[PDB]
């Protein structure tokens, strides 16, 4: 439970430290203190706060990079004193860590977006967040409404004033002066109305079809 | 072949000795006091400004820096005590700006961020000084720099100290142009509105990122436009990420939230296509043989007692291995070669009052290190200087000049640390702030001033005594203590480490325990700049 | 630190869409046609010449190249369609010469071999042009070159086009001297008789190998000597491997059969003592996330329909990872950074009719890449150009000049690919053939000409209409189609990819599927030449 969340949060750092270590090895200078994963600031104790998905409820974990190498994390006014390491049996790596004086070993398989803790007594499932900008939802939020790149005669519109909108469907075909280009629907929401009728022309960066808010 | 064993420096201080106990207690008191103050500074502008800054959806500057750097990496803040009680009644935590060096996408780079919480991100005179110091550090070390602008503009009530002078505001842009000229990268990130101070910065930088709503790039603010041209319009119409991106083209990228801007910045740094290369022999590094905290009991908080430098050197260098150079001759000064974090260094330190022989030894050592391309580190505790009729007859001043010339003409990176009291022209001799060391730090105990207070009081007493005797009413027996007391008090106030660190004479105040770590970081960054030829002026015999 | 995930370009095209089916069918037709023609070219001079060449014991040129290169390695032939129907009635497969780049003994080197089967190895004008193009490629890329001479001499019936002019025959020797001057190696191998064309080449080269019987080095052939000096003697007495080796010393080595000559050549290349070094950051490479053949359905064989460039970029770059630069501004043009086979590249592509803003964006991008030493790749589909009264009022031509100046002054390697129709001055703008790109290729669909046929027909109609109206008998309503038709037909003929590739305006016609592979090879070779400083002329504001 609460300890299990800490165990996974430790695993992210250890994997990140090791991958931080690997790039150091190929580098010219593998001796600088910068390569150290200490995360130490001058006169201040560095703290980073996490968020991990735990079934229905998100949990925020506050990781303070302690001065000695011990690892301090706190979730709902319960603190946990954690120290751990990564060692591999065969080809699979085990996570050995002690939380508040209790230590155990568990397989640590790490996917792209999920955290795996494997143990004799049971298994634990933790999910890493996905940034919204990386989720491509931000990509559709870049443009508020459709814009016509160039002025041209609209041959015909595939969508009526009120019509269902499918992904990939073309709003209209607009051909102009040695160029035909096909305008798509920016968003899957049902059209509020179509701005331009057949045969009309819209300038560069001009609205073409109104869409309901998603 | 590297099988020869080497003698190691340092011994075991007698813990039971009452002197060690006393020195330890003093050093703890100083370190504790420093820690509490640094906490209070890091709180920033205060709870209310934090509440408002959060309310706008922005991320607090400390959070921004933590997210930006490669996570799980050290970060080296500089001059945190800027503006400490410097002004009459205005609280300016951290000089209203956070500057430092960090590793991003595997490449070291300097981060400079405004603190809109503190006084709306106005540029106090100290703020400009701090920022310019950071930029010059980056250029000498040849490091890319990143700006996080959330500033309004120059502080109006003090315009004389900001706008006009050569080293004043605006020199920032000149440095920016020079940096971009010689391939040193520039990146600007916009999170807040800017009025002619953070307006040229994005235009001045090669790359640009601006948040969708909270970011607005405009040369003149809505009140400035309304007051000047008689026309009022919101800064978004002049600024705005979308508005500037679609048409103006000032913004090279368009981010939605603060996190998105940080992530894009990482991508750009990776694409920057730079590779670091070294030009010095490197070796495996091992920890010093003795605990660092013992330095407290060794040093204490009294300038009167003396501590041998070699104890400190043993506490610092790798494996506590050292090779003294010309040990018996000029014993008052110590020089030698050592290795720190696998890098070769030349250590120069002070034990006592300088003499002519010590100056000659230092000059010879400097020539050797410059010839062999070895970085230099200085540990100055100048309790006294070279003064005496016999000394000046043989031109001890001339030998001091030899120190000055050798230090000034040197081209290898130099780092200086003020372990003990610094006074007199020796500050000039042992690579003072004026002599452009790449860095400079002071322990919490050190006091720096031109002269000890007692000396100046005596000198003033004598000159007034002589002239007033010529005036017929000599400096009487009375008023002697009355005249002496203010001089002693004033020199004590000006010599305080916090007082100097309030200005930017030093890069920071560090406890002795962290010393070793800091040095390694500094030297690593300094190695980015390729070493160059060292040319010496006339060596006056 | 390189742990940040990056958004990937491209989507999944709707296969079921009838448009995709139609585009796929067109692209298959073109690719099939190209393949059949290339087969017929590779047969060479014909069965009878092959029978005779075998009868002499020589190895056919294709066999020679296969044996020479490091076995199991790619080889990149160039301009295979040279002389395709170029002359009136003379079949000249491959221009009577085979040129290419290959890896020999671990070192890249350019191979140039005559084809004595085709017209006795006579130098047609196109043959000289092809060979000189190869040599200039080798010099810019700084690569060793190897010659396999089996040529007779210049084609007599066309002596004006071969001998006299500056870029005509004989310039070969000048390039050879310059190459050997600046340490670029030269190797000549002789398998057949030579008359004043392959006579200076061995003397001009540093190293020389000649087969025992079939090789004869002589400045004047037996018929030339008999006709000129009135004295007849066999070319062996003037040539011969043994005869030249014992006394003349023209031959540095003496081989018995063709295989022996090839083996000796490998030995010499190994002894050449050269090592390749890179000066750009390199990273592991991974395949693009989407199949390449989808490009067919994406592109089709009609110039009217438009395809977004980012689809193609996703089909090409490593991992389909891309970072667009100033995306919203100047959307008609696309720029950004990517990595191909572990090498950094800057991609510039066209989506539509250029405007002033696009030109400014391109200029800024070019400056960045030149500053950071990043190679550049161009994907031009210029359906239309910048023409309009409002455009010319704001000096859109001036912005086009900014494109031209930035491209011309650039010094980093540049590669160009004509994915779509190229017309107008944009060819000059986007690193055309005249602007010395290191390479240039065209897809089977692209059409290149100064202007579309319809435009020229309209312009000619108007000018004749105006002048003839001034003449009193204006261009009548009749003859309008009669005048238009020939112009359209002629422009279509001159725009055909085979027509341009018949000449040496392009380095080759490649199907879209192979695209990625070819690029990697090209860039690797281009990295041999060390990068240099880029200096820019006056930037007219
Ligand atoms: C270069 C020039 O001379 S132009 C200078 C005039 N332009 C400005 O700076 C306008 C004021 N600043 C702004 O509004 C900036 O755009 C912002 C958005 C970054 C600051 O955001 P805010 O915090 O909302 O501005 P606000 O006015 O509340 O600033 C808070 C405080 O900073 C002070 N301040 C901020 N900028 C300046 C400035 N340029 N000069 C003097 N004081 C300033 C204000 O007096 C204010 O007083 P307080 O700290 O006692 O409350
Ligand atoms: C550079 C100068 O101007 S020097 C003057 C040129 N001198 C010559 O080349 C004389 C001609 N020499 C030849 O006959 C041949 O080139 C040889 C002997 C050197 C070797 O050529 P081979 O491959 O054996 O061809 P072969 O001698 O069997 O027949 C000659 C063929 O090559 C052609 N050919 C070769 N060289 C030339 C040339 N310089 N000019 C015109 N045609 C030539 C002939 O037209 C003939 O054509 P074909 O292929 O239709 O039969
Ligand atoms: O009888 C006329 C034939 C022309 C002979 C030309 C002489 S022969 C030697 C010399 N070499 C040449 O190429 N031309 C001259
Ligand atoms: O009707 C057909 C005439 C062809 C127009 C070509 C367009 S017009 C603007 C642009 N500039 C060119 O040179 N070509 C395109």
């Amino acid at each position: 439970a609460k300890e299990s969340l800490c165990q996974a949060a430790l695993g992210l750092i250890l994997k990140e430290k090791a991958m931080t270590d690997t790039f150091t090895l190929q580098a010219h200078d593998q001796f600088s203190p910068f390569s150290s994963s200490s995360g130490r600031r001058l006169n201040i104790s560095y703290t980073r706060n996490m968020t991990l998905k735990d079934g229905k409820n998100n949990v925020a974990i506050a990781v303070t990079y302690n001065h000695d190498g011990s690892y301090s994390m706190q979730i709902e006014d319960k603190t946990f004193q954690v120290l751990g390491n990564l060692y591999s049996e065969g080809d699979c790596t085990y996570l050995k860590c002690s939380v508040n004086g209790v230590a155990s070993k568990a397989k640590l398989i790490i996917l792209e977006n999920t955290i795996y803790l494997f143990s004799k007594e049971g298994s634990i499932e933790i999910d890493i967040p996905v940034p919204k900008y990386l989720s491509s939802v931000s990509s559709q939020e870049t443009q508020g409404g459709p814009l016509a790149p160039m002025t041209g005669t609209i041959e015909k519109v595939f969508v009526k004033a009120g019509d269902k909108v499918k992904a990939g469907d073309s709003l209209m075909v607009m051909i102009a002066m040695k160029m035909e280009h096909t305008i798509k629907s920016p968003k899957d929401g049902t059209v509020k109305k179509v701005f331009y009728r057949e045969g009309a022309q819209a300038n560069r960066h001009t609205p073409l079809v109104e869409f309901e808010e998603e | 072949y590297h099988g020869d064993s080497v003698a190691s420096l340092g011994t075991q201080p007698d813990l039971g000795s009452a002197l060690y106990q006393e020195n330890y207690k003093q050093m703890k008191a100083l370190v504790n006091q420093l820690h509490e103050r640094v906490e209070h500074i890091k709180l920033g502008g205060g709870e209310k400004a934090r509440a408002l800054h959060i309310s706008r959806g922005k991320l607090l500057p400390r959070e921004r820096i933590d997210n930006l750097i490669d996570p799980g990496s050290p970060f080296l803040e500089l001059s945190q005590f800027a503006g400490y009680q410097l002004y009459d009644n205005e609280e300016v935590p951290g000089g209203g700006i956070i500057t430092g060096i960090g590793r991003v996408s595997g490449v070291e780079c300097m981060i400079i961020a405004n603190d809109a919480t503190v006084k709306g991100g106005a540029y106090y005179p100290v703020t400009v000084k701090k920022q310019l110091r950071a930029q010059e550090i980056a250029m000498q070390n040849r490091l890319p720099c990143i700006y996080l602008v959330d500033s309004g503009g120059a502080y109006l009530p003090r315009q004389a100290d900001v706008f006009p002078d050569r080293d004043h505001f605006g020199r920032t842009f000149y440095n920016q142009a020079i940096m971009s000229s010689k391939n040193i990268a520039q990146i600007a990130v916009v999170m807040g509105s800017c009025t002619a101070g953070g307006a040229y910065v994005p235009a001045m930088a090669d790359e640009n990122i601006i948040v969708r709503k909270q970011g607005t790039i405009f040369l003149a603010g809505p009140p400035l436009v309304k007051a000047a041209t008689g026309e009022e319009v919101s800064a978004e119409d002049l600024g705005g990420a979308d508005l500037h991106c679609r048409k103006s083209g000032v913004s090279d990228h368009w981010a939605l939230d603060d996190h998105h801007a940080l992530h894009l910045t990482r991508k750009v740094v990776r694409n920057l296509n730079y590779q670091k290369k070294l030009d010095v022999t490197i070796e495996p590094s091992e920890e010093p043989l003795f605990p660092a905290d013992e330095l407290y009991g060794i040093v204490g908080a009294n300038l009167k007692r003396s501590f041998d430098v070699r104890e400190v050197i043993a506490r610092i260098v790798d494996g506590s291995r050292f090779t003294e150079f010309k040990a018996f001759y000029g014993d008052t000064l110590v020089t030698g070669f050592a290795r720190i974090f696998g890098y070769p260094v030349g250590i120069v330190g002070n034990n006592g009052v300088l003499f002519s022989e010590s100056a000659k030894k230092g000059t010879h050592f400097v020539q050797l290190c410059c010839q062999r391309n070895i970085p230099l580190l200085f540990l100055q505790n100048i309790t006294g200087f070279m003064v005496g009729r016999e000394y000046e007859a043989e031109g001890i001043a001339k030998d001091g000049a030899k120190m000055v010339a050798a230090v000034a003409c040197a081209q290898v990176p130099k780092i200086t640390l003020i372990i003990g009291g610094s006074y007199g022209a020796g500050n000039y001799g042992m690579c003072g702030r004026a002599y452009s060391p790449r860095f400079l730090y002071i322990w919490p105990n050190a006091r720096i001033s031109v002269m000890g207070g007692e000396q100046a009081a005596n000198v003033l007493a004598t000159i007034t005594k002589d002239q007033r005797a010529r005036e017929g009413k000599q400096f009487s027996s009375a008023d002697e203590a009355a005249l002496k007391e203010p001089i002693i008090k004033k020199f004590e106030e000006e010599g305080n480490p916090y007082y100097s660190s309030a200005r930017v004479w030093d890069d920071g105040i560090i406890d002795p325990a962290d010393t070793r770590l800091v040095l390694g970081l500094s030297f690593s960054a300094a190695l980015n700049a390729p070493i160059e030829k060292t040319d010496f002026g006339i060596f006056r015999m």
